[PDB]
RNA sequence: AUGCCUGGGCAGGGCGAAGCCAGAGGAAACUCUGGUGGAGGUCCGUAGCGGUCCUGACGUGCAAAUCGGUCGUCCGACCUG
RNA sequence: GGAGAAGGGUUCCAUGUGAACAGCAGUUGAACAUGGGUCAGUCGGUCCUGAGAGAUGGGCGAGCGCCGUUCCGAAGGGACGGGCGAUGGCCUCCGUUGCCCUCGGCCGAUCGAAAGGGAGUCGGGUUCAGAUCCCCGAAUCCGGAGUGGCGGAGAUGGGCGCCGCGAGGCGUCCAGUGCGGUAACGCGACCGAUCCCGGAGAAGCCGGCGGGAGCCCCGGGGAGAGUUCUCUUUUCUUUGUGAAGGGCAGGGCGCCCUGGAAUGGGUUCGCCCCGAGAGAGGGGCCCGUGCCUUGGAAAGCGUCGCGGUUCCGGCGGCGUCCGGUGAGCUCUCGCUGGCCCUUGAAAAUCCGGGGGAGAGGGUGUAAAUCUCGCGCCGGGCCGUACCCAUAUCCGCAGCAGGUCUCCAAGGUGAACAGCCUCUGGCAUGUUGGAACAAUGUAGGUAAGGGAAGUCGGCAAGCCGGAUCCGUAACUUCGGGAUAAGGAUUGGCUCUAAGGGCUGGGUCGGUCGCGGCCGGCGCCUAGCAGCCGACUUAGAACUGGUGCGGACCAGGGGAAUCCGACUGU
């Protein structure tokens, strides 16, 4: 059985350090340093506890190297918040308007009996 | 009583830290670890996240409570006591 | 949740009337406050739990947390746990009133300071028994060296 | 010499009480039994659900009891099952025989009806 | 590496500035030819003999073709 | 020696608490039986940590405090850079 | 055994010597004398901040200095747009600086981690000694790109009036910062500022389950091979593919659409979910470290044979194959839970979103491309050898002491226990020979008694694993408890039980054994075939009553005093 040691100078187990098996053509395990495991945007509502859908799980740092489609899905707020909240938003905004319009002709009426 | 008699939660403390601090100790330790009905949702999913805060896992719903209880007695008189002058006040 | 802190404690959102910008505050959470729930601060604000209004404006016998000792010191007395402090009187003249301090001191107070109605969230923290050297260590580990 | 040994255990060998060192929970674990125990009824469940020998509620009533180890393997199970496929057989033919007679006896009564009405 | 499916995709892309040695090579009915460029190593296949042979006379300006043997 | 920050580590087994399932009894309150569950500053025990006894060995020693057997603990007031 | 971190600093390699050291010796050495050796955009420092340290302002102090890091501060010398002035370069066009107008929160200069965060290199070959660094082959990250080096997106639409049989051409009005899907969302791009919001960075411990990989196992094919006095289709070694892209398995979703369910249903090892929309269908997204493909068989390895006195990194034939498995060990990913009077880090940096301040050419072109595919240039400075420990570190030394980590084979076995073996390592640990006296140190055995020895059962000894029975006093009802006390344990030959995958739509008609349609059987008590990991119980036979046969491995009971306990 093929035992392995550390490539690099960092002996200890960490973060930073984690490591996989790999075999090479010259048939000897090795091992191969993998990449920490990103996670993609959370809602910006923080009330789902899902995490956003149509973007790369990748590091902040390989989101400047990925495209643009990549990193954001074709819609109002779109990669920053979900769509049930952004619908949600559409519709609390537009009865609260409706609300405020109500209340406003309300006023005038009461303003002109008085 | 399938299998305990009169210990139940505090079994797990074994024969340790006394038999009446152990029952004084079983009304807080059922109290924090039951879950709550929620009453934004009407669903058994308040739960003790901390120390006097609860969260609903449906409503996702964070309230300040009682460090074991979701509502504490002195919190609903102190409740009634500010509506009733509230409505005092504003007539 | 507030390390070595019983009390936990809750992040408002207000929109400052000078700047474009969305201020955010630390307040103590008042039994009953929810996530998603409008507070209304100042000398108009409602006689509701979790509104933080001068104490001259609210009526006697009136239960509050965050007391201000003094107007202006953003809230210090009865802010524990679940302590509360009582507006036993009011002296429109000089502009004073009475205060029933936990402790059960009659403190005289400027009614210009502020004071958020209702207990502080989390009471009945001492009633459960430590039962263990462990839960005392961690108790004090994060409020410092003094177990 | 190993794969020799391991053929004599195989047809069983050398694994009596004086060649077991650990206890029969530590050797073979009671919980991994259940799971496959488990696993194994469910699927069974699960196949008659889809295969139409089973209702939902006679499916939901086995998962429970299969839940409760009413059953201590699959044989059993299936030759349960099978009782209660007979006997709700029987039910629904006496309860069919039932309905018949009283369908025919409303019919003819509102045959009689007619024909007193026509009459008058 | 980047595997093309057209033939004429090749064309262009050994027909670059860049380009530079286009080695082929006979691998027992998968016959490549591998297309040298800045970036990328340009590979493409040929399930047919005939096929290689006769695109083995398309390079235009009588590159380093040698094959791999 | 202690406080803080940032990292690493702790085989295999016994006891089987809350919670849940099924069966039986009851008029109810509910109670018994068989399972699932793995909680514990829980027990045996390895690595690790420490050093009870033989007042063993040595005692101008391997060593200005070490070695052998037997030892306490080993999921938390744990050990450590 | 193979590699590191701190520490040492040439102890690393080759040659030569045996003056001195290696408590004997030495042709040997880490000794001595000569010469050689550490090759980086990708491995780390460098950058950021944590606990913390420490200037300016201010205060104190006889004074060296101290107090303090936002506190008794005129604390940003920065930026877009506009205006003025000037030089420079085909003063066309652009850049630069000077002034003016304008805009602007930050939060303390600075230091602080070779284990925290931190974009991006892998495979083969190679030296006496270095090689993710050198050679070859494949990539990738950041910065620059003025004139912009190319293609492609903003893109070449409609209307009206004419000519032309027709395709088509001309003149004029225009729109044109993209498109598709009900939806989740997708397509190679797809203008955008001051400003604002959000996300990643960025998170505890423990248990369970599932997916993937490395290793182990079994049934076979090959190649090389030990035994063959008898048997053994024999036992032993090997039997592969990188980073970076494309596609597909395989996982997860608290994502969407049709629909509305009690006769409650779905579902896990456990949980859990549902009129705030469950089952059943159709879709969508994330990881895809795994399989196929470019890389890539060219190279590597296992064999057979040659060229070459010698140098020679050579030349060639073949193989590098087909399957099943497991509470199996390790790593990783993903769900799910339990615990906290513990809630389990900051900053650098990157990205997304709300807005339209502003730009564009006007009908063939342009401003823009959070740049879509290519093409060009550069990435500076420091460490890189070795030891990393019964001889390269610290203990006065080649000292039985101490010193932070990674890799973890087979058998027995519950086991990372002890014992034996494979890869790898070594000469038994500052010396050898000859006898086996007394004292000793470390192991054992002893007829009969069994603590009568001794201050004291000091020491030794007894029991010890597992399965099946049984288990008292007391009690805080949790325990005591493996209480106490009993039986079995080997070998060989059998029996029973605990499972997965596939298969009937058979008859007729029709089309090319395969497909479609119709009524049939609807196994709805399931049968037939094929595979596979271990167990549990029982039965007989048998060995000189021996069987947890080595190893591992509790002595119990009745009480008193003290301390609750765990811990120190
Ligand atoms: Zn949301
Ligand atoms: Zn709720």
């Amino acid at each position: 059985v093929q035992r392995l040691t550390y490539r690099r100078r960092l002996s200890y187990n960490t973060a930073s350090n984690k490591t996989r098996l790999s075999r090479t053509p010259g048939n000897r395990i090795v091992y191969l340093y993998t990449k920490k495991v990103g996670k993609a945007p959370k809602s910006a509502c923080g009330v789902c506890p899902g995490r956003l859908r149509g973007v790369r799980a990748v590091r902040p740092k390989v989101l400047m190297r990925l495209s643009k489609t990549k990193k954001h899905v074709s819609r109002a707020y779109g990669g920053s918040m979900c769509a049930k909240c952004v619908r949600d938003r559409i519709k609390r905004a537009f009865l609260i308007e409706e609300q405020k319009i109500v209340v406003k002709v309300l006023k005038a009426q009461a303003q002109s009996q008085k | 009583a399938k299998r305990t008699k009169k210990v139940g939660i505090v079994g797990k403390y074994g024969t340790r830290y006394g038999a009446s601090l152990r029952k004084m100790v079983k009304k807080i330790e059922i109290s924090q670890h039951a879950k709550y009905t929620c009453s934004f949702c009407g669903k058994t999913k308040m739960k003790r996240r901390a120390v006097g805060i609860w969260h609903c896992g449906s409503c996702m719903k964070t309230v300040a409570g009682g460090a074991w209880t979701y509502n504490t007695t002195s919190a609903v008189t102190v409740k009634s006591a500010i509506r009733r002058l509230k409505e005092l006040k504003d007539q | 949740h507030d390390p070595g802190r019983g009390a936990p404690l809750a992040k408002v959102v207000f929109r400052d009337p000078y700047r474009f910008k969305k201020r955010t505050e630390l307040f103590i959470a008042a039994e009953g406050i929810h996530t998603g729930q409008f507070v209304y601060c100042g000398k108009k604000a409602q006689l509701n739990i979790g509104n933080v209004l001068p104490v001259g404006t609210m009526p006697e016998g009136t239960i509050v947390c965050c007391l201000e000792e003094k107007p202006g010191d953003r809230g210090k007395l009865a802010r524990a746990s679940g302590n509360y402090a009582t507006v036993i009187s009011h002296n429109p003249e000089t502009k004073k009133t009475r205060v029933k301090l936990p402790s059960g001191s009659k403190k005289v107070i400027s009614s210009a300071n502020r004071a958020v109605v209702g207990v502080v969230a989390g009471g009945g923290r001492i009633d459960k028994p430590i039962l263990k050297a462990g839960r005392a260590y961690h108790k004090y580990k994060a409020k410092r060296n003094c177990w | 010499r190993c794969r020799k040994n391991t053929l004599a255990r195989r047809k069983g060998r050398h694994m009596g009480i004086g060649k077991r060192k650990g206890t029969a929970n530590a050797r073979m674990p009671e919980k991994v039994t259940w799971m496959r125990r488990m696993r194994i009824l469910r699927r069974l469940l699960r196949r008659y659900r889809e295969s139409k020998k089973i209702d939902r509620h006679m499916y939901h009533s086995l998962y429970l009891k299969v839940k409760g180890n009413v059953f201590k393997n699959k044989r059993i199970l299936m030759e349960h099952i099978h009782k209660l496929k007979a006997d709700k057989a029987r039910k629904k033919l006496l309860a069919d025989q039932a309905e018949a007679r009283r369908s025919k006896t409303k019919e003819a009564r509102k045959r009689r009806e007619e024909r007193l009405q026509a009459k008058k | 590496p980047r595997k093309i499916e057209e033939i004429k995709d090749f064309l262009l892309t050994a027909r670059r500035k860049d380009a530079k040695s286009v080695k082929i090579k006979k691998n027992k009915d998968n016959v490549k030819f591998k297309v040298r460029c800045s970036r990328y190593l340009y590979t493409l296949v040929i399930t047919d003999k005939e096929k290689a042979e006769k695109l083995k006379q398309s390079l235009p300006p009588g590159l380093a073709v040698k094959e791999l043997k």
